[PDB]
């Protein structure tokens, strides 16, 4: 039927193919995350820990590997401040690391409400978030001190208690620990209250120059994984 | 032939719903080839294996109650027996197949792509055939023999001529399909515990026993009944509704097979609670 | 855009030889192969081709025993095994160059060939008008062609080729399926056809016209060229 | 000194020369659409379904 | 001191729009008989994207579309036979929309990373390299169409439009007014303006040559989609997140219908329209497409075979077919 050049356009095409199957192979084996913070916490300390271990360019990428896994992050660059429109693009991403500067209480209301317009989102839906409760340092020595501490910023403290469930084995007082659960309680009302099943929250307690960050990602992607998958079969 | 003839009604409704199960299932999954990555071509071949086996053997097994074609060539029973064997070897290497990749998949989550590649997934279905070939081939040609019975009206197998090969059988259809099966979903029940420990600070045990259960009440009366036949005979000892049960029970695996590995699946069944709704 | 052509000599009968397509400017592993070899006074014969990623393979039936043709797409390079070579087997080969798809132009580089010596069907047929036309400087000349079968195909391509060959160099194309011109090529020169004859027009004469004019048909895999036409200036 | 009164000012300009137009009627518009689709009517294979001959994607 | 003298002239303008309007078009086009029911079904799956699909673009000759897939790559599909006559892969994997020539000889791309690549196609060897790598913009690029094979005209994420110039590389206008980012761009069929939407709720039209604005249109209550002009060349057509499209002409400066249904809650996307006007499709979030008579305003048709939200959508120049594309990675062809 088809005439001596047909065929050939056929088999072109078939190599075509042939090249967008390897490369689907080579694409399904990633993972893809989302990386986001203010200009407030060490975000690009912790980008740089992991890179040693174009005027207007809008977007930047760094991969490493763990177990010989390949990751690869993305944070935006030269980029507007309202994100509703770009956001999109990333609804098909492993997970979202969000980056918050504990150190300071000036401005966590802002943390928090960022927080929750990611967590409720049409498309963000399915996503998982991992916070990193950054800059854990200088927070202990503004407890300390005693100039700043949590008095008026939000009023629900001193009515707080520790609950009986911390590991609180690095520290100088019981004292930090406090304040630093009642943080983490601050973040964890947000994603406890609204749609469950789908995503959940990892919190961490970390320092920018810290030597263990990857494998806390590789475990949390590993977790978000797993319960996927053990959902899938009604096991979970 | 009475009692025959009402064994051999009962056995056309099962193969009449298991056809309407085994079509829609094989509808939704072909509709739509990227509904599953590599798990879509073993369910296509364990949904295939069992069509095969109910239009090319069960109106044989049918057609054989009837007194009129009643006396037959003993080269016949021979060919019936293999082809029904084939097919059951078939199924039972692909369920072993289908069990390892759940392991491999539940657990080792993250370097699971990198495991099963489109060209390991297609050697494997040809492995399991080809196996499946070399186990049901000997009966024809040698150890093992198949003849007919002038008591039940259903030409069997004597597995009393050939010790071997019923011990070849027998360990092929359970003893190492349900050590695998136990020893692969023991650690899937584990992590399963574990992950629901951490979110809330028995439902995955009523999957699994459904599972093996269904499996051992579907194969485990007919290995049975092989491995009693060395010792003892059946032609005019055991009673005949005990074997008409006993042969009932070989084939409700091919309903039982698309309801345990496709309508317990979320997408697929999702995906065909659609195309029902919508159709109707 | 370079393609270079190496082996050849003086060869006894009952021989083999190696011959060797070096190319070197292009992709060369997206583009398909030919050979088409040239008489010492006689027109051109399409003798082998090799597509690309080496899936398929096509013959003459005169050399169809006796001839291999291959790739090494990492070292860029082509190779035609010749085994047994009689008398009728002298001639300058040359290597070409196609791309198939949607809108390509086959047949649109052709090497400057290599030169061999040798001591002592159901197919389409492609009839030239005249060996020769005397013609002057400035004026408009036409040439034509004939075919046995109706080169028209069901799609609406015709599938007719118009190659021309200067003195002492390699032919070029002109016209890709009757009605196309070349990616270079002067707009002077138009074609048209019917279905089973076709007609090449030069309007405005000049002096670098001079050569043999050939047509070619790509219908079916069996190629045939035709004799020519030579035009003096 | 201010960037509050520069881009108040450009605005303000750029909608004052916006307002010096030449407006026609609304049925005038009308009908010269109805009038366009009209006359271009049996030229669209989508409104007309084309028989299955010449359309190429039979 | 400003402010009061913008709201004069807003609302003289205001009552100027008001005089000049003296009945409706639904009284208009009340006398003729409808459109009747429509009856479309897919001719042609294309199949072979990774992820989700962005943008699509015909060509001149309606045999040859480009999709963009934010996957990395761009595929050039020919229409008829179904083949695959090029796959491209870029820099950058976030690629939101992609243009092709009149000429049909070069191909565009961009994205999140702000740069519009200019490829070409046809090059003395066998294969398609970057050609050009216009930068400057200091947002993502949402938009992109072509002209005359050496000049393109651009809109960004930074509220700004830019037309260019291929062979210096260089910006030479740049055309700015507008508040929230540029989402859609649609040429006039004379080549001579063009229309812009952006996520305020406002379309503004652009001279090209002047490089300034002509007129302002604002009758929309969310974020504007998608935008293209009517055959004719004198009305445009848009599609906002509030779930109705409006339909807009020059002449009068007014707006002169509305196209909503009470059961539609979503958003659109992309609109289009038909070889002579009557017809208007529009692609909805709930993963169909709805077919509407642009006179009378009344819904004629739908479409489906979609499994996820619809993101493209393009009538060929003739007007043979209809060809969508939606994010599960799946492109259809409607007669
Ligand atoms: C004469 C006689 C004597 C003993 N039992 C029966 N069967 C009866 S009442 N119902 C029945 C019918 C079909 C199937 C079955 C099944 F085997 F599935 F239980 C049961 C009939
Ligand atoms: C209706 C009818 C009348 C007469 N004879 C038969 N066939 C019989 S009993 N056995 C039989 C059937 C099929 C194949 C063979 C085979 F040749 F393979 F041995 C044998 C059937």
């Amino acid at each position: 039927t088809l005439s001596a050049e047909d065929k050939a356009a056929v088999e072109r095409s078939k190599m075509i193919e042939k090249q967008l199957q390897k490369d689907k192979q080579v694409y399904r084996a990633t993972h893809r995350l989302l990386l986001l913070g203010a200009d407030n916490s060490g975000k690009s300390t912790i980008v740089k820990q992991m890179r040693i271990y174009v005027k207007t360019s809008g977007i930047f990428e760094t991969k490493f590997q763990v177990d010989k896994v390949n990751f690869h992050m993305f944070d935006v660059g030269a980029q507007r401040d309202e994100r509703r429109k770009w956001i999109q693009c990333f609804n098909d991403v492993t997970a979202i690391i969000f980056v918050v500067d504990s150190s300071d209480y000036n401005r966590l209301q802002e943390a928090l409400n960022d927080f929750k317009s990611i967590w409720n989102n049409r498309w963000l839906r399915t996503i998982s978030v991992i916070l990193f409760l950054n800059k854990q340092d200088l927070l202990a020595e503004k407890v300390l001190a005693g100039k700043s501490k949590i008095e008026d910023y939000f009023p629900e403290f001193a009515r707080y208690t520790t609950p009986e469930d911390a590991t609180p084995e690095p520290g100088e007082d019981p004292r930090v620990t406090r304040a630093k659960y009642f943080i983490r309680d601050e973040f964890l009302r947000i994603s406890t209250a609204s749609g469950d099943g789908r995503h959940y929250c990892y919190p961490h307690f970390t320092c920018s120059v810290d030597t263990e960050n990857a494998r806390r990602i590789f475990n949390d992607c590993r977790d978000i994984i797993q319960r996927m998958h053990l959902r899938q079969y009604e096991l979970l | 032939l009475a009692h025959g003839i009402i064994r051999s009604t009962v056995l056309v409704i099962f193969l009449a719903a298991s056809f309407v199960g085994n079509i829609v299932l094989a509808l939704v999954l072909q509709r739509k080839p990227q509904l599953l990555q590599v798990t879509n071509r073993f369910i296509f071949n364990l949904l295939v294996t069992d069509l095969l086996q109910i239009s090319l053997v069960a109106p044989w097994v049918v057609a054989t109650s009837v007194p009129l074609f009643w006396p037959l060539n003993s080269h016949f029973c021979t060919a019936l027996v293999s082809l029904t064997h084939l097919f059951a070897f078939a199924s039972v290497n692909t369920i072993v197949v289908v069990s390892v990749d759940r392991y491999l998949s539940i657990i080792h989550p993250l370097s699971y792509p990198s495991k099963m590649t489109q060209r390991r997934g297609y050697l494997l279905l040809y492995g399991t055939w080809i196996v499946a070939i070399l186990q049901s081939t000997p009966p024809l040609y040698g150890w093992g023999q198949a003849a007919f019975d002038e008591r039940n009206a259903l030409c069997s197998m004597i597995w009393g001529a050939s010790p071997s090969y019923t011990i070849l059988s027998v360990v092929s259809f359970i003893v190492i399909p349900l050590i695998v099966m136990i020893a692969c979903y023991s650690v899937v029940f584990c992590a399963a515990r574990r992950q629901h420990a951490l979110l809330y600070n028995c439902k995955a045990a009523k999957v699994i026993f459904i599972i093996i259960f269904s499996y051992v009440l579907s194969l485990g009366p007919y290995c049975f009944l092989a491995v009693l036949a060395v010792w003892v005979d059946v032609e005019t000892q055991v009673p005949q509704w005990v074997i008409t049960i006993i042969i009932w029970l070989f084939f409700l695996q091919c309903c039982i097979h698309p309801y345990v590995y496709g309508y317990m699946h979320k997408t697929i069944k999702k995906e065909i609670q659609d195309m029902l709704k919508k159709f109707f | 855009v370079q393609l270079v052509e190496s082996g050849g000599g003086l060869v006894q009968p009952g021989g083999s030889r190696k011959l060797s397509c070096s190319a070197s400017g292009f992709a060369f592993s997206s583009f398909g192969m030919h050979w088409v070899r040239q008489a010492p006074e006689k027109g051109l014969e399409w003798v082998a081709y090799i597509s690309s990623g080496s899936g398929t393979i096509y013959y003459a039936d005169t050399v169809k025993g006796r001839f291999t043709i291959s790739r090494d797409d990492p070292k860029n390079t082509l190779f035609l095994q010749m085994t047994s070579l009689r008398s009728e087997d002298t001639a300058m080969y040359y290597c070409v160059r196609s791309i198939y798809y949607y809108g390509s132009s086959p047949f649109d580089f052709w090497g400057q060939g290599t030169t061999l010596t040798v001591s002592a069907s159901a197919d389409i047929v492609m009839t030239q008008a005249t060996s020769s036309v005397p013609v002057t400087p400035g004026e408009s000349v036409s040439i034509s062609c004939r075919s046995s079968k109706s080169l028209l195909h069901s799609n609406g391509n015709t599938y007719l080729y118009w190659f021309l060959q200067r003195p002492g160099q390699s032919p070029q194309l002109l016209i890709y399926r009757m009605s196309n011109l070349a990616s270079g090529v002067p707009d002077r020169f138009s074609g048209s056809g019917s279905g089973t004859a076709f007609t090449l027009t030069i309007s405005r004469l000049e002096a670098e016209d001079v050569g043999v004019y050939y047509c070619m048909q790509h219908l079916e895999y069996p190629l045939t060229f035709g004799a020519g036409t030579k035009l003096e200036l | 000194n201010t960037a509050s009164i520069a881009q108040a000012r450009k605005l303000v300009e750029q909608l004052k020369m916006e307002a010096n137009i030449d407006r026609i009627k609304v049925s005038k518009a009308a009908a010269d659409l109805m009038a366009y689709c009209e006359a271009h009517a049996k030229e669209d294979p989508l409104l007309t379904p084309v028989p299955a001959s010449e359309n190429p994607f039979r | 001191q400003l402010r009061q003298e913008a709201e004069q002239l807003k609302n003289q303008i205001r009552d100027a729009r008001k005089a000049c309007a003296d009945a409706t078009l639904s009284q208009i086009t009340n006398n003729i008989d409808p459109v009747g029911r429509i009856q479309m079904r897919t001719r042609r799956t294309l199949r072979g994207h990774l992820a989700k699909i962005y943008a699509m673009h015909w060509g001149t000759d309606s045999r040859l579309l480009v999709s963009a897939s934010q996957d990395g790559k761009l595929i050039i599909w020919d229409s008829y036979t179904t083949n695959k006559v090029h796959a491209i892969p870029l820099r950058s994997s976030w690629v939101m929309t992609c243009a092709y020539a009149p000429s049909g000889n070069y191909v565009a791309c961009g994205g999140l990373d702000n740069i519009c690549s200019i490829y070409n196609l046809k090059t003395r060897e066998g294969n398609v390299r970057v050609s050009r790598e216009l930068a400057g913009h200091t947002g993502y690029l949402s938009c992109c169409r072509f002209l005359d094979d050496n000049q393109i005209v651009t809109s960004s994420g930074d509220t700004t439009c830019a037309l260019w110039d291929i062979e210096t590389g260089q910006q030479t206008t740049t055309f700015t007014g507008h508040t929230g980012d540029v989402m859609s761009l649609s040429l006039a069929p004379d080549t001579r303006l063009f229309v812009s939407g952006a996520c305020d709720a406002s379309a503004k039209l652009w001279d090209v040559r002047e490089g300034m604005c002509r007129q302002t249109f604002t009758g929309h209550e969310s974020d504007i989609n998608a935008i293209c002009f009517f055959p004719n060349g004198n009305a445009f057509a848009t599609g906002s997140d509030d779930a109705t499209c409006r339909l807009f002409d020059l002449r009068a400066d007014q707006e002169l219908m509305t196209y909503s249904h009470d059961n539609i809650i979503c958003g659109i996307t992309s609109v289009s329209f038909s070889k002579s006007g009557r017809l208007l499709l529009a692609g909805y979030d709930d993963f169909n497409c709805n077919v509407w008579d642009a006179l009378k305003a009344d819904r004629a048709g739908v479409l489906a075979g979609h499994d996820n939200r619809v993101s493209c959508l393009g009538v060929t120049d003739d007007g043979m077919a209809v060809a969508t594309g939606s994010w599960d990675s799946f492109l259809k062809i409607w007669n």
